[PDB]
């Protein structure tokens, strides 16, 4: 197989959620929500690594080589890391 | 001349070429100078027939033909003290072809040609070019080299500082042919190091010097390195830790990449960088733009690598030639680098 493990989860907003695109001339609200390629809310998989990488980092302090293989190093990045996440599409919003 | 013949002496030669400068005395001079000589001559009674309006006037007759003729009157002395010199600047370049596992093919006086590896052309350039002006690190054979003075065993030794030495590397495939790349090396410098300009460092102002440039050639790509950017080359005993030392910066930089300190991107992203260093003639604003072009396609966070500053500006031309030279030193140092690296794959 070309990935060891394969993961899929869901993520569930405990309070409201806000990834932020940064603000953007045609967007007429300061601070919008990072969107899709069709418009429906996202979470860019560079924002679920870096903040689940920090988030590791300090819950569990003794497996910093263990999350650093998998999730890249931070000082010197002599190699790849082997763990990849995919951008978090929209499963169902409540309404 | 003033500096010349240091002593008691000197004072009375800096008023002999005082009283010349726009067309003076025409022998008149001898009243500033008599009272320097003839004060002088009775410091021992044994004057014989020492005719004090004559001495001063033959000595005055001797510096007007050196002025006039723009040139040092040459001597025996003068030849003999070159030519030994030059003898002695082969010893000490046999030593250093010799270290850097280079193969001599003759080296005779000024001129040689040698077949260094690739590797350490660049940092042989930088110590034959300073062990030519006499100064130099540790001593090769039993001579040392003595800030423009080689010395053996307590006999100090006169070098040739002022005189440029230019130089010029061919990186050839070992299979070109040797009568192409010789010719090359020949027509490569000996016409076209006679057209090479870059602006020179002279008395405050900045002219256009063409000499000792250290040419670097691999197989259509060429570069140009200044290894004086101070006209008289050498003035002053610090002169010296400064000849070639744009080579180091090369060699320092090279040294920074394989270690993977740097990317060798460094050499293909400069080509933006280099319009605003170029149009950028405040100092202070292009040591950031070196520094910000370093630190970009740079692979780690702790490398701090300096350029001696005076190289902001050197504008390299050449006058309607087949080779085509970066009109900035910066530029002429990637291109080094290009043709180092070259002819290493």
């Amino acid at each position: 197989p070309y990935y060891a493990f394969a993961e899929p989860f869901f993520i569930h907003a405990i309070t409201h959620l806000h990834v932020g695109s940064g603000s953007s001339v045609e967007e007429e609200i300061d601070l919008p929500f990072q969107r899709d390629e069709l418009g429906y809310p996202t979470i860019y998989a560079s924002s679920l690594k870096g903040a689940i990488k920090s988030f590791l980092l300090k819950e569990f302090p003794d497996k910093r080589d263990v999350i650093y293989k998998v999730l890249g190093e931070d000082e010197n990045p002599e190699e790849a890391s082997l763990g990849t996440f995919l951008d978090a599409i929209l499963f169902a919003i409540p309404s | 001349l003033v500096n010349a013949g240091s002593g008691s002496i000197v004072d009375y030669v800096k008023t002999v070429l005082k009283c010349i400068r726009e067309n003076l005395n025409k022998c008149s001079c001898a009243e500033k100078i008599y009272s320097n000589e003839v004060a002088k001559v009775m410091f021992r009674v044994n004057v014989e027939k020492a005719n004090v309006e004559e001495e001063v006037k033959n000595s005055l007759e001797y510096f007007e033909t050196i002025l006039n003729e723009g040139r040092i009157i040459v001597t025996p002395a003068w030849h003999v003290s070159i030519s030994s010199a030059l003898n002695r600047g082969l010893l000490v370049e046999l030593e250093l072809v010799n270290k850097h596992k280079g193969f001599v093919i003759y080296a005779g006086g000024d001129d040689l040609l040698a077949m260094l590896p690739v590797d350490e052309v660049l940092d042989f350039i930088k110590e034959s070019r300073r062990a030519f002006a006499g100064f130099g690190t540790e001593k090769l054979g039993n001579m040392c080299l003595e800030n423009g003075f080689v010395r053996i065993n307590n006999a100090y030794y006169p070098s040739l500082p002022i005189v440029g030495r230019s130089y010029s590397v061919i990186i050839a495939h070992y299979a070109d042919p040797l009568f192409f790349v010789i010719n090359d090396s020949y027509n490569l410098l000996e016409e076209g190091k006679e057209i090479i300009r870059y602006r020179v460092m002279y008395n405050g102002e900045y002219k256009d010097a063409k000499k000792d440039v250290a040419i670097f050639r691999y197989q259509g790509l060429t570069s140009v390195i200044p290894l004086s950017l101070k006209r008289p080359i050498v003035s002053s005993v610090s002169d010296f830790n400064e000849i070639a030392s744009i080579i180091d910066v090369i060699l320092e930089l090279k040294k920074r990449i394989d270690e993977g300190r740097i990317s060798v991107s460094l050499l293909y992203d400069y080509e933006k960088y280099k319009h605003l260093i170029v149009a950028s003639d405040e100092k202070y604003l292009t040591e950031f733009l070196v520094k910000d072009w370093i630190k970009r396609n740079s692979l780690r966070k702790h490398v701090e690598f300096t350029i001696d500053e005076k190289l902001y500006g050197v504008r390299l031309t050449i006058e309607n030639y087949p080779i085509k030279i970066p009109n900035d030193l910066i530029s002429n140092i990637v291109y080094t680098l290009r043709i180092i690296y070259g002819g290493e794959k």
